[PDB]
């Protein structure tokens, strides 16, 4: 085993970061200790993980994540379409001037609003309840679900909450991943067939 | 006291209702400002720019109940009455008409004027005298010149605040138009108002202590006499006002440095990486189009360690 | 221009909607000012109670109506802070503020103004680069003198509020004690007449002095003359409505004495008034008409 | 003929005033020159009018007017109930605190309001049209109150302000609308006495 | 001051009711004797008296009196309807005719009407009312013109069915050209 | 600094795979040989490596390894249902019965269910009707799987019909008093 790899496995950071990483946490500039760690020990940390049949990736926007592979030792999971909307949007907010008054902090509401704006309120409902029209109770499940998927996308390291409550939060470069299908200027179908091959995504 | 005033409010049914219309009317009336006839000519130009007689007497009447508008009946006058504006009509009208007062020269002149009024008040506070010596020499220039000029500096700040919020909004829409284009501009608006917000606060702290110190000689002089409770309550309130001012004035700076920092960050992340704004537009297209061909991201997710019980 | 402003007003939708709730709340807020988002919510709590989704409704629309200036602060509780705007300040002030008028106040103001305007006139002549022209001549006019002049226009417009008061007080005093309240109302009257007298004596006192130094500047002066003019006009408009108000107040004095003499001195028990009304409804029970000399007009030709 | 009377027939007011009086104008404190005139010669002018079978009356409240006798040379006319109401209410407002704020000046609206308050809106309309809450009828009642108000201006009840009819004073003369009442008494007895003395008539 | 005879006039027992009637637009004829003669007597004076009220006391050539209001008259002034004047003009054409010297002073509402449909245009006549229903309105309207005119000293009723015409009616008489037959001139004024 | 024998363990082929399974709660018993021997060979250093995640690599008395999460564990944790643990304790009762030496290690889903309804009370079992009785077998059937991913058992051939019990099942084992029948104590622990 190479010196530098071992020296990497020894840093006090490793066990916890490693745990995160294997639970699908994306790692943004927002954790300096960690991100820095990965910056330092990358080339070796890469191998270390490869042994588990998973790639250690640094997205072009600088963040790191584990991208399980065809053969993977560490089980792989996928996000729900709802989470994906929640995310894509999250990336939009990350890229809007809305933020600039907001000083980086958004709300449960701001999200939810921009969401029903840009999405299809109707099908977006058809996820929650398979057939329901204009319902009200069903417009709460859309909110609760949308909270859930925002919570989950926190585990994942997309988004940091603020304070003791769940009401206000903020956004990591990590969300740019929701934009993979489009990042490369391309027919979204092509680029999707591409990401499906490379382990970035799965069809539904 | 605190609930009780609220009890004072609903007792007199003080209500100010000024939808876009009544308001535009008040602003016109203010633009010419007189008498009742003129007031009604006005209400003509207003009703027209959008039942004139009755809606005009209606307007006028709920103008005088809400104490927007004082009234004196003058028969010698067209319509048989005349209408001035109450301090309230004035403040409201002022806000939307008055030009910005941002001039460091103005604040300089104001602080000079307070320096004098305060200094004199003090010399004269410690030179002793009858009731007159104090109501005229100490008390007046405190209550009448100094505290009012303080409220004027307080206004200059709370206006400065609204200018900030404007610059924030300008920067917003400028990046929302020209994207990586609008950078130079948003870096001017940002480093210009970090300059203004510097000088206005250098001045306040500069002349800050002198003022306080003299406010004190006076407080000091109050100490020997027991009749002076009014000059005491005032000099205290006055000191407070000056503190509240310099505090908030130091504080608007720290908040604006927050803003500025985080706008450089936006530039570094959101724009420096997507220079033609393309990625974003395409993001949108992909957000409405998503359900035509869905796909989901993949993420490493290990099997949790099962423990017992 | 004149009609065009209105068209600026319907473009941005500036609307002050202040029912007794939103205003009492604004008044609590300006009571606590002498802050952050939670604070605002606690406030609104005390408001709704005196009578949470409604708290955010309120706050929101208080910022849409530009009564309120807001900043994102992190450390702050709730991540927001709230200051009243010059507008919120004005409205709140008028009510929450004791505006207590005194002649002393007016004189005090006049002094400062005679000083700044003297400095500005003397300096005005002695000639200068455009520092000696902007700093010493113009700035004291635009910033100092005009400003205090609008302080004097304010002070007056407050005195007006006092008069209107004196009138209501006299109205309900009479309405309750009838013939009794007379001495009292004769007192309120005599007094506010005196008060208006001194206000005028003082205004005229310093009126022509200020006018004449203003004049020395006028001669020895474009944007500076267009200033001097408007300051002249504001000093004239001021002295003007200042005498006009004396006359109009006598127009109250006289007439209120005519109400005493007429309506009171002649029904003391205010029985005649009641009876008169009972008779107004009971009229059609047993109807009667007054009679008058009605001569025949002199018929003519054509 | 009395020296003084001749003195008053030869005053520069007399004729105008006379035509006024003879037309039913009640002369209040409001017209200084006139009132001071009737004061100074009152005794005599009493007689001069006597000659036409009409008395020159000074109500206790200070104003003058001609009261047609049973026999008068100068013909006599009688107000309508509507004119009566509107008068009674002219008085009410003469005596109200409502006046103190107005500075002596009222408006058509005000009068109309007070009137629908105190009066029976339903019979007050019966005047206008024999049987009617109709909206046209509510204008006619207004036009009529306007008219009755004009008349009562001629009668010296009311001064109109400026070039318009909207704003107007009120006068002592108006007390006359309350005589049925003014001496505290049965209304029925006082009416019967007011008909006797030719203050009034039944309707 | 005021002159002795004037006072003496105003004190005449007649003065009041006459003052009233003058000021009413009545014309005092010879058919009121006490009055007429009273008036002749004091004319010099009453003339100025009434001048104070801005009116001229006047005696027509045919020797009757009336009050003629100046422009500035201090005395309420009214005016006659077009139909009043028509009727007056016709009571003059009748006063002149031979018919009067036969009937021995007396005419009927009827003749008053007939000579109205005759010596004038029926058109404007009925036009002023609004047809069989408008003709009665015309008739009744004439009757009431007759009335305004009796009050003016132009007629005396004999019952209002029959009436006498005075000399005061020459007020409604045309311009006589110095010995033209008054008839011609009068139906010219009517036309 | 890191040990040379730890470094040496980490780069073994077995390791990554095993790391995952231990961390999944699996117990490595004798039935997995390459693994189990590899663990014995490294206990000294591995036991140190897993304690940086604040979890102890523990080896039983009967000789099977597993990772026992501390309170402060840096490895995500989870827990078995009241059912999963009834099932496990039962699987231990089987492992201790003579029925296993006769069957030569092999059991059927049924025998599991039957032993379940016996030693515990049927009430709380269902509490967690004939549809309610099928649910139970579907959730016990799920228990066997949770427990097989944990190495408490192995499935025999093409199906889940019949299954073998590992020695790791001793974890669910009652407290034996040293010289007593592991049966008695173990059904008392089932009660």
């Amino acid at each position: 085993m190479p010196v530098k790899l071992a020296q990497a496995l020894a840093n006090p950071l490793f066990p916890a970061l490693d745990s995160a990483l294997r639970s699908g946490r994306h790692i943004g500039l927002d954790e300096l200790d960690n991100h820095a760690f990965l910056m330092d020990f990358q080339e070796y940390l890469e191998e270390f993980y490869a042994r588990y049949n998973v790639e250690l990736i640094r997205a072009p926007e600088g963040f790191f994540y584990l991208r399980p592979r065809s053969t993977t030792l560490i089980p792989r999971s996928v996000l729900s379409e709802l989470d994906m909307m929640v995310g894509k949007i999250l990336c939009y907010l990350y890229l809007s001037p809305e933020r600039l008054a907001n000083e980086g902090i958004f709300t449960q509401q701001e999200l939810y609003d921009e969401l029903l704006t840009l999405a299809d309120e109707a099908k977006l409902l058809k996820l929650v309840n398979n057939r329901s029209t204009g319902s009200d109770v069903d417009r709460q499940k859309l909110q609760e679900k949308v909270r859930s998927s925002l919570n989950r996308l926190r585990r994942l390291g997309m988004v940091w909450f603020m304070g003791h409550d769940s009401s206000k939060f903020r956004i990591t470069e990590s969300v740019f991943r929701f934009g993979a299908d489009v990042r490369a200027g391309d027919d979204p179908r092509e680029a999707q067939r591409r990401l499906i091959r490379d382990g970035e995504a799965m069809p539904i | 006291t605190v609930p009780e005033l609220v009890a004072w409010a609903r007792k007199n049914d003080f209500s100010i209702s000024l939808p876009v219309d009544r308001l535009s009317f008040l602003l016109a009336v203010a633009t010419l400002n007189m008498s009742e006839g003129e007031l009604v000519d006005a209400f003509r130009h207003v009703s027209d720019a959008f039942t004139i007689g009755v809606r005009a007497n209606n307007a006028i009447n709920d103008m005088v109940r809400q104490r927007l508008l004082n009234r004196f009946t003058s028969e010698q006058a067209e319509g048989n009455a005349i209408y001035r504006l109450t301090p309230l009509g004035i403040g409201i009208t002022d806000y939307y008409i008055r030009q910005r007062e941002f001039s460091t020269l103005r604040l300089s002149m104001q602080l000079s004027i307070v320096a004098g009024e305060l200094k004199r008040a003090a010399d004269a506070a410690e030179e002793g005298g009858d009731e007159f010596h104090w109501h005229r020499n100490v008390y007046a220039p405190l209550k009448y010149s100094v505290a009012e000029i303080f409220d004027s500096i307080d206004l200059t700040q709370r206006l400065m605040d609204e200018q900030q919020q404007q610059v924030k909004d300008d920067i917003a829409q400028l990046l929302n138009k020209d994207w990586r284009a609008a950078i130079s501009s948003c870096e001017l608006l940002l480093s210009e108002t970090s300059g203004t917000l510097r000088e206005l606060q250098d001045t306040l702290e500069a002349a800050g202590d002198k003022l306080q110190a003299n406010l004190l000689r006076i407080q000091d002089a109050t100490m020997t006499h027991d009749d002076l409770h009014f000059v005491d309550r005032l000099v205290f309130d006055l000191q407070s006002k000056l503190d509240r001012i310099i505090s908030w004035g130091q504080q608007s700076i720290d908040l604006w440095i927050g803003y500025d920092r985080h706008v450089h960050k936006f530039i570094r992340t959101a724009i420096d990486m997507d220079k033609n704004r393309v990625f974003a537009q395409r993001l949108r297209q992909s957000v409405q189009t998503y359900f035509d061909e869905p796909w989901a991201l993949t993420y490493a997710n290990a099997d949790r360690l099962l423990d017992m019980r």
